[PDB]
């Protein structure tokens, strides 16, 4: 059980104790996601009001 | 009243506690995938283990432990023993073994064994088994280890190599084997309950040590005595001898007693092996509990000394049996969590 | 000195966010006017403390947090509190209806038209810092701002900031205090698209917390000031080397590389002990071996697994009070004999520990005792996956009849985002097996 | 701040809703004069959600009264706070709509329609953030029927990203005092599966056992009738009215209680220990509509519980009826009853549990309804009234198809496994 790396200071102490050893999308993207999101909902409220308005 | 559900249909075991606990009136059956159960008589593999013990106001029990699949399976058991310190690869009562993988292998080492005996001309006859053979068939017997090492590399799972006991002990009349079955109940205390009936499952054709090409000879599996030699119920009905008969055939022919001559050792063994992994599977602290009945499979020698085959995770009782073992299930392991409205059978390990 | 800037995203991020910045004050010595007597770099500071905490020139120290919400009702008690004169408005945003516990309402609909603002105004924060370490994220699974919008600005972050590191610290769902009968939904859809954004989170389960409140405070009914103090205290004691001198997880980076060496798999399982409840006049006190064993119990673990059933990459000991490294080194070697702590075979099996005299601190009037000794370990398990195991199962139940999925398609998404985020968390389940399982 | 617009139209729209507004207004404390005399100060933390604030402190309900005939008009007018409403939001007709729902929907009704929506604007445009309507009406007539129904139809065309609820007045199994009622409801019936997100279903036959078996009023009136209504409406909206956060809003309520957007028709339930009253709410004789729960499974359920109590006995006994019968819930919907509780207590009583469900068993109302409409219809028995005001017969079939479609859903769902 090796005790490595010891740091001390003022407000504590740090240390390792071994036991043993071992054997993104760019931002035109996202708007572009998000316009696509705001037409879906576009056509659907337009597809609505038409059909209200029969 | 409780709820409980059923997710293994092909259990004899199980499916009769579950016929009792609904002629309990005070236990309500859903079904698989009804989350509000308290208690899961659960499946065979991929168990969700996961998803218990986090649905509020219910106290939930699973009949399996998890992780008891290192102690239930050939290559498991093997590693386990001979890593575990309180098992020791020096362990007396378990037949010398090694995991052997077609095409962490000990083929190395189990040929280096092989070669040493016959430079002493002692008894090389071997076997090897694994965990998806059935049926009786995927394991082999023979002396010479070329025969078993590529009769392994034709498999694709992976099979142990241990040495077959040469000398068993062959009851009379028949000089036939027999392999001992002891099932036993763990609570969710881990209180390790061992039935007081267990079963000599037996081999109606006299042991002939000169050819193992026959294996109705050898396997004394329920398998391969019912279906491939005609003397298959001669002695005992349906190949099996009770405690009662086997006492009494202890005391007629060799002066001793079952429970001296095998019964301490069975114990001794069944309590070394639950202990070993009690702090890998016990759940006394857990948001689930879990009980589980196993079955331990023996073997006996001409100087009474037993020997442990392998351990049953999900085991079958005997006909003759079933009425008393699975209503003990119900009082000792779920009636225990969840009471009903108001001798023993089992020979408690203590430890 | 690296600054880190706090966002509280939501309900839950919200109010738990002000649980630790109150706990943090305290810590500090800081008042409920910003004022720190114990500070004596007027004006400013490179202390470490200073990670956290702004300074003006009139002496008041600032929190480096943002709180945002889609509805006012929580930030104002902000507004209205205890620490009100802690933080200029700027750092309050206010939406006016809410994601109505819809994802895609928080992610689509709404925060599109919020996520600029938001930016901003975490710009504003980012330019008084000299070189800035990068986020921590407080948010909710459930919610619709919490899963929703969240995932919004991890996108953004990660471009405006490209290099900084993110670390969340997510509230996965419990019904015994959950709102909403879509959270399984909200939570998978969430992980999907933040699971790529973020270095480290830190997941806890409300059933964890809720259960130690009552077994361990005896609380009959917990409330959330309950479960975010509790939670406030284990968030303390995970950034306190961030806020005091040491040299163990000083830097946001460091979290990663000591407990993260798979991205995927960056949910370190989080064990705090003692919890003890301040109504008993006094508890005989524990030792470093008892507290250190009762970090392998899964009673304390901020969620409910069982790591003798996995496999541990990394393990992290973080003491507070009266400890030294003998004591610790004692409790490791008896409790490695007695608990089952298997590591992967290409990692070591060792803990690396830290530890800070200063005993914990507690809120005056909450149910936790004052302690001389408290310790929390992160332990990278694959034990976790079990609670994705739980999510994933209630999400398929009601997935399978496509309950609810009305809702999100009329926000503009499209039912094979479901489907997506669904197979990456079939992904995650089955990456965390090939680690963890034979 | 969240706020919503209160409709009532029709006879039975109107005393409903006058009754409705008696209620909430002694709970959060409020006189016939508009101004507020109470005792605590939650009583006001979200009184704007169902009140316009106005000169000294005086607060209007955000309220429009609607009928094509003044009569029962100038009733309300006279109760006991019919001074509390703006007299601008009183918008009336002279003809009436004679029991038909064309007279209403489209020739009679059309006439008034833009009169009531130009009231509901100018409420609309001095909301911070309006959250949806609510309208009471009876299906059985012509105004909330026919009128009732295109009011809604108008409101979702300037409104057609905010929640529409309505406690709906449904026709009785046995009882019944117009011959076409099942002309009127059929019809009524195929809007709302379509423009309305929440529909509270109330027959005047359950409402009346109540009063008899259980209040035992020996002599019920519809004043009786609505007395219970009123309370139970108060008890639906309670989490709209006081400090929580379970069902909080319209918008939340309703993603939590409507899986599919067709199956949105609730059965309301309110009684009167914690372990009694959670067994009452459950109960059959409790629902103000005539369905049998035990005949069909819940998909959601949203209990309140007002008063002092114990949380934790309340939690506990909430698990146990779920896990009792665990029958009558959806396996394919984890957690779906959710349970809030609220420190105010009703008028009367002090410990209130109102029950609303979302049960497959709402089908067996539409059968009903659906069984009476094709007697008639087969042999387009009085079936002239309706179309010499304009209307097809195909708008008959296509009601009809609607609504046994809407029976075949529920089934659907009522036999479907996990
Ligand atoms: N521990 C804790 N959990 C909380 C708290 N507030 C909410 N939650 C949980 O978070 C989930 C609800 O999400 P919220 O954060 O309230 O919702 P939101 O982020 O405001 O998003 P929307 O309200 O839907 O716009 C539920 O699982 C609650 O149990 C809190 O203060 N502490
Ligand atoms: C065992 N199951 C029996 C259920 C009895 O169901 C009910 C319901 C009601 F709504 C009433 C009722 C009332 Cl309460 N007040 C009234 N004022 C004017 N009319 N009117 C009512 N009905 C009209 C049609 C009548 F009187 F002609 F029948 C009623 F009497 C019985
Ligand atoms: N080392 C050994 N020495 C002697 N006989 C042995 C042996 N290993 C196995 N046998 C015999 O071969 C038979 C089959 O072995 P094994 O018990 O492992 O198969 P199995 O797994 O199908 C039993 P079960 O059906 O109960 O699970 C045993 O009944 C035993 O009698
Ligand atoms: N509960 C209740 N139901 C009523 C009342 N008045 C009428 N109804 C019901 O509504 C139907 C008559 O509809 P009504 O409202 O008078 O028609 P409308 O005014 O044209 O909309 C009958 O089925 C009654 O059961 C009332 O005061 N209370
Ligand atoms: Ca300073
Ligand atoms: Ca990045
Ligand atoms: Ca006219
Ligand atoms: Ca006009
Ligand atoms: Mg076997
Ligand atoms: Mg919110």
């Amino acid at each position: 059980m090796e005790v490595i790396e010891l740091n001390k200071c003022t407000s504590g102490q740090s240390f390792e104790v071994i036991l043993k050893p071992p054997s993104d999308p760019s931002l035109e993207e996202i708007q572009k996601k998000l316009e696509a999101a705001e037409e879906r909902r576009k056509y659907q409220e337009a597809e609505l009001l038409k059909h209200l308005a029969e | 009243m409780y709820t409980f559900v059923v997710r293994d249909e092909n259990s004899s075991v199980y499916a009769e506690v579950s016929r009792l606990l609904l002629a309990t009136g005070q236990w309500k059956r859903l079904r698989k995938d009804n989350p509000r159960f308290n208690l899961m008589l659960g499946e065979r593999n991929r168990l969700p283990f996961g998803r218990l013990g986090h649905e509020p106001g219910l106290v939930q029990l699973v009949n399996y432990y998890r992780g008891a699949d290192k102690l239930c399976r050939k290559a498991s058991l093997v590693k386990l023993i001979k890593t575990s310190p309180e098992l020791s690869e020096s362990c007396t009562w378990f037949p010398e073994s090694y995991v052997i993988y077609p095409t962490t292998d000990e083929r190395e080492v189990f040929l280096a064994a092989y070669n040493r005996r016959r430079e002493g001309r002692e008894g090389n006859v071997w076997i090897a088994k694994s965990s998806a053979g059935a049926k009786g068939e995927g394991i082999l017997i023979s002396s010479e280890a070329s025969e078993l090492l590529d009769f392994i590399d034709e498999q694709g799972q992976v099979h142990v190599i241990q040495k077959y006991l040469e000398k068993p002990l062959l009851l009379e009349p028949g000089h036939r084997k027999f392999d001992i079955r002891s099932w036993v109940l763990v609570d969710h205390l881990y209180n390790i309950y061992l039935y007081r009936e267990g079963v000599l499952r037996t081999s109606s054709e006299p042991y002939n040590s000169a050819n193992f090409q026959d294996k109705t000879c050898h396997l004394t599996n329920h398998c391969i005595q019912k279906e491939y030699s005609k003397n298959y119920g001669r002695y005992e009905e349906g190949n099996e001898m009770f405690f009662e008969e086997f006492n009494q055939y202890l005391m007629d022919a060799l002066n001793t007693t079952l429970e001296n001559s095998i019964l301490l050792q069975i114990k001794h063994i069944i309590r070394s092996c639950l202990m070993c992994i009690e702090p890998a599977i016990s759940t006394k602290h857990l948001h689930y509990q879990s009980f589980q009945l196993f079955g331990f499979d023996f073997m006996v020698d001409e100087e009474l000394k037993v020997w442990l085959i392998e351990v049953n995770g999900a085991p079958a009782c005997a006909q003759k049996l079933y009425a008393e073992l699975c209503q003990g299930i119900v009082d000792v392991a779920i009636s225990s969590v969840f009471p009903l409205a108001d001798t023993s059978i089992f020979i408690k390990l203590h430890h | 000195m690296r600054e880190c800037i706090s966002i509280h995203v939501g309900q839950a991020g919200v109010q738990i966010g002000n649980a630790c910045w109150e706990l943090y004050c305290l810590e500090h010595g800081i008042q409920p006017d910003g004022q720190m007597p114990s500070d004596k770099t007027i004006g400013g500071g490179d202390d470490s403390f200073n990670t956290f905490f702004s300074e003006t020139g009139a002496g008041k120290h600032v929190p480096r947090a943002v709180f945002v919400d889609l509805e006012p009702t929580v930030i104002d008690e902000v507004r209205t509190g205890t620490y009100r004169q802690l933080f200029h408005p700027e750092q309050l945003i206010t939406g006016k209806e809410d994601a109505a516990n819809n994802y895609a309402r928080g992610h689509y609909t709404i925060g599109k038209e919020i996520i600029d603002l938001v930016l901003d105004r975490i710009r504003k924060l980012a330019d008084q810092c000299t070189g800035l370490q990068g986020f921590l994220v407080f948010h909710s699974f459930g919610g619709g701002t919490g899963s929703g919008f969240t995932s919004l600005l991890m996108e953004r972050l990660s471009v405006d900031y490209g290099k900084k590191s993110k670390l969340e610290f997510s509230i996965y769902p419990a019904p015994q205090v959950s709102t909403a009968v879509v959270e399984p939904y909200n939570s998978i859809l969430t992980t999907h698209t933040t699971l790529e954004h973020s270095d480290c989170a830190f997941m806890v389960d409300n059933e964890a917390i809720y259960d130690i409140c009552r077994r361990n405070l005896d609380i009959e009914r917990p409330t959330y000031t309950n479960l975010n103090r509790l939670i406030s205290q284990i968030v303390s004691s995970i950034t306190a080397s961030l806020r005091f001198d040491g040299a163990l997880n000083v830097d946001l980076t460091e979290f990663q590389t000591n407990l993260v060496p798979y991205p995927r798999i960056h949910f370190p399982l989080a064990t705090y002990a003692p919890v003890i409840s301040a109504e008993k006049a006094y508890h005989e006190q524990l030792s470093v071996a008892e507290i250190t064993n009762a970090c392998f119990e899964p009673a304390n673990q901020m969620v409910k697994c069982d790591p003798r059933h996995g496999k541990y990459m990394a393990c992290c000991l973080l003491y507070r009070g009266d400890v030294v490294p003998k004591d610790v080194n004692a409790a490791i070697a008896t409790i490695k004999t007695k608990r089952s702590i298997q590591f992967v075979d290409w990692c070591p099996t060792g803990f690396k520990v830290g530890i800070n005299y200063q005993p914990p601190t507690v809120v005056p009037g909450g149910d936790l005792a004052k302690v001389q000794r408290a310790v929390c370990m992160l332990s990278n398990t694959t034990a976790i996956a079990e609670a994705w195991a739980r999510l994933d199962h209630k999400f398929d139940l009601m997935y399978a009849k496509r309950a609810f999925v009305h809702w999100y398609v009329g926000e503009g998404m499209e039912e094979g985002e479901f489907s997506e985020a669904r197979e990456d968390m079939a992904a995650l389940e089955k990456d965390y097996e090939e680690v963890g399982v034979d | 701040m969240r706020e919503i617009v209160h409709i009532q139209a029709g006879q039975c729209g109107n005393q409903i809703g006058a009754k409705f507004w008696e209620v909430i207004s002694d709970e959060h404390g409020i006189d016939p004069t508009g101004s507020y005399h109470g005792d605590s100060d939650l009583q006001l933390e979200r009184i704007n959600v169902y009140y316009n604030e106005a000169t000294g402190n005086k607060y209007v309900p955000r309220a429009i009264l609607v009928d094509l005939e003044p009569g029962t008009m100038d009733s309300v007018r006279s109760g006991p706070f019919g001074q509390i409403f703006r007299p601008d939001n009183f918008v009336f007709g002279q003809s009436g709509a004679g029991n038909n729902w064309a007279k209403g929907h489209y020739t009679e009704g059309a006439e008034l329609v833009d009169s009531v929506l130009d009231v509901v604007r100018k409420e609309s445009e001095s909301c911070d953030c309006l959250q949806g309507f609510q309208l009471t009406h009876s299906l059985g007539g012509g105004t909330g029927s026919g009128m009732g129904t295109l009011l809604i139809s108008k409101i979702r065309e300037e409104y057609p990203d905010r929640i529409m609820n309505t406690f709906s007045v449904m026709p009785s199994p046995k009882v019944s005092d117009t011959v076409v009622e099942p002309y009127n409801a059929t019809l009524s019936v195929h809007q709302l599966v379509e423009n309305t997100d929440e529909t509270y279903c109330i027959d005047n036959e359950a409402l009346y056992d109540i009063c008899f078996r259980t209040l035992k009023l020996t002599t019920p009136t519809y004043g009786d009738l609505n007395h219970l209504v009123s309370a139970t409406m108060s008890g639906v909206t309670t989490c709209l009215r006081f400090p929580g956060q379970l069902n909080a809003d319209l918008r939340k309520l309703a993603v939590n209680m409507v899986p599919f957007p067709r199956l949105h028709f609730f059965m309301p339930g309110f009684a009167p220990t914690v372990p009694e009253l959670t067994q009452q709410m459950f109960d059959s004789k409790n629902m103000m509509a005539a369905c049998d729960p035990r005949h069909g499974r819940y998909l959601t359920v949203a209990a309140i519980f007002r008063g002092r109590m114990s949380m934790k006995e309340v939690d506990e006994q909430m698990l146990n009826v779920q896990n009792k019968n665990s029958s009558y819930f959806v396996e394919w919907i984890p957690n779906n009853v959710k349970t809030a509780v609220c420190d105010i207590p009703p008028r009367g009583l002090k410990m209130s549990a109102t029950f609303i469900g979302n049960s497959t068993a709402i089908q067996e109302l539409f059968k009903r309804i659906s069984e009476q409409f094709t007697a008639m219809f087969r042999r387009k028995a009085f079936l002239h009234w309706y179309t010499g005001e304009g209307m097809d017969e195909m708008e008959f079939t296509e009601a009809e198809s609607n609504m046994n479609d809407l029976v075949s859903e529920y089934q659907q769902y009522q036999d479907a496994t996990a």
